[PDB]
């Protein structure tokens, strides 16, 4: 059985979203949609849920008041929507369904959505600014010396990142991005190199955001 | 208010090296428990319910066991796909929905120490107003490790964030990095800036240290 | 019986503060969720479960059958989320009858899927008296009464085929 | 329990009625408590009933037994926060039709 939803949303703060979970499959509507919750990086929380029926939901001590769930039997479809928004809404929205028939004692969740993603920022389409990150005495240990580049400050995701344009791949190490507290994005790729190969080889990074239609091609100094 | 507490927060387990997870509740769910498994950037999947039996679809490999207040997973020998997150639901206290915090299991390897490596910000962007120190360890195992900021002999805060890559394709390992922001004027008013490792190699706390111009 | 005549006694809609729709697959029509046709499934309407009540007064010129029920749940979760509250209770009274029943929440062996039950509890009401329904949670309403009259008593005869 | 042995079962259990709160509280650590029993005919639940009462045998207390036939195949479902007095055996019943009981002090032979 498939519960199916939106994906890949993105909301200003004290703005609303509305969730969807469309129901395929065989639809009893006597079974109980269970919303779920997991900021990133964090472990699971259920923000409530809502049997078509008996209608009247129910929700967790934290999301009470803060989120409505409501639904309609007609198009077999529950939604969760989240009023007034902040920063730290930013989380992943499961909508799950139960063993389901109250009085069976089976409350655990055997079925579930693909996950929607609500990215709570009040910013728009931004190009990243590169930064250098340099090689110098305290990067470099023995053999090895690693530099990089700093992705900072764009929106929204993806940003593809390169180093020489393809012709360097070992050792490169492209972080996943986090959200800062401005609402944008920042992440860092970090390659290790051969010592002596600073001030023969040139490094460059070259990075490319799409929705912007920015392309930076970014060279790496070594310093002293 | 039943509290879910499973132990280990990591596993570290080879390819058909048995993995056994634990799953530990503040008071007893009798025989009402279930298992989740998680794989990065998807939805969970049920895999255990009723502590015992399992759901439809799932592979044999996977079996739960106990009662009360301690239970268990077993997975007889690992595969593929079985790296991932590991959550347990109670329900016999309402509301039946309490979860634990989770439990990661990664591929076992021999003891990986870091190379840790440091950045000033750029001089272009302190034309910008702000500065960004970076703290970086390059393949290290297991993922656990802990990174502290220092500024002028003094200890940082709420101005860190770090970022991990998951398990490298080849040789298993991961790589983090820790990035401290500042004003730049905040940044030009101190003069030593260091990042503090604790993970494995002379078993801690192995620094990193510049001083400003 | 010498007459036997369904009549609408508690109106279904008559329920503006609760729940009267509700039912499970184990009672099912065509497929979908549903319930016993002359009973009402009270639940919580709103996030809240004010106490419900129900009277009537008798005036078909006949002695009048009617039928309750209370539903004993499987386990305190079915319990809050359907009736909001726990501690509830029925009360069913007449000028004859005065009788409280109180939910038995359990963990019972599997009927049809369901470890939760549902008791019934009948009574005759006499001509010009009053019925009172008043419940916090748990009540499984009437919606219709039956009209009887009785000359004498019969028996029941199983058979298995053909009335001529 | 889970009811296979082939035949129907014949299962007693019992609450405890203290005298008084104190030993209700030293125990069965709590008052307010309750006694479920449940198969898939059965749904009974029992309260303790504290009250003074005249001594038999010396005490005020009582105990209060109640039985059931335990189908094949149905499981019987104990639940309690006290006062609960448990089975520890079930007995095996079968029956081609009933009987009496007869007193008569002496010598079957
Ligand atoms: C129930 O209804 C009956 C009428 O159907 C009521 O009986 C009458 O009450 C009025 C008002 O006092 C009297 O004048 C009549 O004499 C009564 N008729 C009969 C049956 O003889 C009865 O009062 C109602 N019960 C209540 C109070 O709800
Ligand atoms: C009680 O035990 C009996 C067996 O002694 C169980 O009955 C069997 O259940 C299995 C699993 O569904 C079926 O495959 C068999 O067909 C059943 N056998 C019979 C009696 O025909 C029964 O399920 C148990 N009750 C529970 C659920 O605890």
């Amino acid at each position: 059985v498939q519960l199916v939803e939106s994906g890949a949303d993105m909301k200003p703060p004290g703005s609303s979203v509305k969730v969807p979970c469309k129901a395929s499959g065989d639809t009893f509507s006597s079974y109980t949609i269970t919303w779920v919750r997991q900021a990133p990086g964090q472990g699971l929380e259920w923000m409530g849920g809502i049997t078509p029926i008996f209608g009247s939901p129910n929700y967790a001590q934290r999301f009470q008041d803060r989120v409505i769930i409501t639904a309609d039997e007609s198009t077999s479809t529950a939604y969760m929507e989240v009023s007034n928004l902040r920063s730290e809404d930013t989380a992943v929205y499961f909508c799950a369904r139960v063993g389901g028939e109250w009085g069976s004692g089976r409350y655990y969740l055997d079925h579930w959505g693909q996950g929607t993603l609500v990215t709570v920022s009040s910013a728009s389409t931004k190009g990243p600014s590169v930064f250098p990150l340099a090689p110098s005495s305290k990067s470099t240990s023995g053999g090895t010396a690693a530099l990089g580049c700093l992705v900072k400050d764009y929106f929204p995701e993806p940003v593809t990142v390169s180093w020489n344009s393809g012709a360097l791949t070992s050792g490169v190490h492209t972080f996943p991005a986090v959200l800062q507290s401005s609402g944008l994005y920042s992440l860092s790729s970090v390659v290790t190199v051969p010592s002596s190969s600073l001030g023969t080889q040139t490094y460059i990074c070259n990075v490319n955001h799409k929705p912007s239609n920015t392309k930076v091609d970014k060279r790496v100094e070594p310093k002293s | 208010d039943i509290q879910l507490t499973q132990s280990p927060a990591s596993l570290s387990v080879s390819p058909g090296e048995r993995a056994t997870l634990s799953c530990r509740a503040s008071q007893s769910v009798a025989g009402n428990l279930a298992w989740y498994q998680q794989k990065p950037g998807q939805a969970p999947r049920l895999l255990i319910y009723g502590a015992s039996t399992r759901a439809t679809g799932i592979p044999a490999r996977f079996s739960g066991s106990g009662s009360g207040t301690e239970f268990t997973l077993t997975i007889t020998s690992l595969q593929s796909e079985d790296f991932a997150v590991y959550y347990c639901q109670q329900y016999n206290n309402w509301p039946p929905w309490t979860f634990g915090q989770g439990t990661k299991v990664d591929i076992k390897r021999t003891v990986a120490a870091p190379s840790v490596f440091i950045f000033p910000p750029s001089d272009e962007q302190l034309k910008s107003g702000t500065a960004s120190v970076v703290c970086l360890l390059n393949n290290f195992y297991p993922r656990e490790a802990k990174v502290q900021w220092k500024v002028d002999n003094a200890l940082q805060s709420g101005n860190s964030q770090e970022s991990v890559t998951e398990q490298d394709s080849k040789d298993s390992t991961y790589s983090l990095s820790s990035t401290l922001t500042l004003s730049k004027a905040d940044y030009e008013k101190h003069k030593v800036y260091a990042c503090e490792v604790t993970h494995q190699g002379l078993s801690s706390p192995v620094t990193k240290s510049f001083n400003r111009g | 019986v010498k007459h036997f005549e369904k009549v609408k006694i508690l109106p279904k809609d008559r329920w503006t503060q609760h729940t009267t729709t509700g039912g499970s697959r184990a009672c099912a029509v065509s497929g979908n969720p549903s319930f016993f046709r002359n009973m009402v499934w009270l639940t919580k309407k709103g996030s809240d479960y004010p106490v419900a009540k129900g009277s009537y007064n008798n005036t078909s010129g006949e002695q009048m059958l009617i039928i309750w029920g209370v539903h004993h749940p499987n386990d305190e979760t079915e319990q809050r989320t359907l009736y909001q509250n726990v501690g509830t209770y029925v009360s069913v009274g007449t000028s004859t009858l005065n009788k409280r029943s109180t939910p038995e929440i359990a963990t019972r062996p599997k009927v049809n899927g369901l470890g939760s039950r549902m008791e019934f509890s009948w009574t005759l009401l006499d001509m010009w008296d009053t019925i009172n329904f008043e419940s916090t949670g748990n009540l499984i309403a009437p919606e219709y009464g039956f009209k009887i009259s009785k000359r004498g008593s019969s028996g029941i005869m199983k058979t298995e085929g053909t009335l001529e």
